DNA sequence: CACTATTTTCGGCTACTATAAATAAATGTTTTTTTCGTAACCCTTCGTGGACATTT
């Protein structure tokens, strides 16, 4: 039990689904930064890396 | 894109609550889509001094301008 | 080996870039005013009895 899964689990399997997948999650929900004058201007973020 | 109304057989003459009010945003959609789709280098930005300047190349003149 | 041909290069053309003066007028650009938890305990309310006046 113990090799393949440690003692600091909980603390390390956090942050590493924080990392891989829960970023992209974010910009998904706060895409499309939009003005109101000029109205055909849009910058839209498409996905997320560190 | 004027204010529009129907003909709705339980209310006659009514006004429809979308067009009331106007978007701003679809005109300038469909402006946007057939434009150029660039990849960007980031070559390709480079500035030097002569840039965001006055001026530019006068074509050479002519005998027959002459 | 002959020349085609992009590459390498010269080359000059052009066009301000500062630096000092005359206005003069138009233009924009930015500051300084002028104004729009438990427990007492006061508090609040429902209420009950006293006497006065009209009326029988």
């Amino acid at each position: 039990f113990l090799k393949v899964k440690g003692l600091v689990k909980q603390h390390l399997d956090s942050f590493n689904y924080f990392v891989d997948t829960d970023l992209k999650k974010i910009i998904k929900a706060n895409q499309l930064i939009l003005s109101d004058v000029d109205p055909e201007f849009y910058l839209k973020y498409v996905d997320i890396r560190v | 894109t004027a204010i529009q109304l129907k003909l709705n057989p339980d209310g006659t003459m009514a006004i429809d609550e979308e067009t009331m009010v106007v978007d701003r945003h679809k005109n300038a959609s469909i402006e946007n889509e057939y434009k150029e789709k660039v990849d960007e280098n980031p070559f390709a930005n480079l500035y030097n001094y002569g840039s965001y300047g006055r001026g530019s190349y006068t074509d050479p003149w002519t005998v027959e301008e002459m």
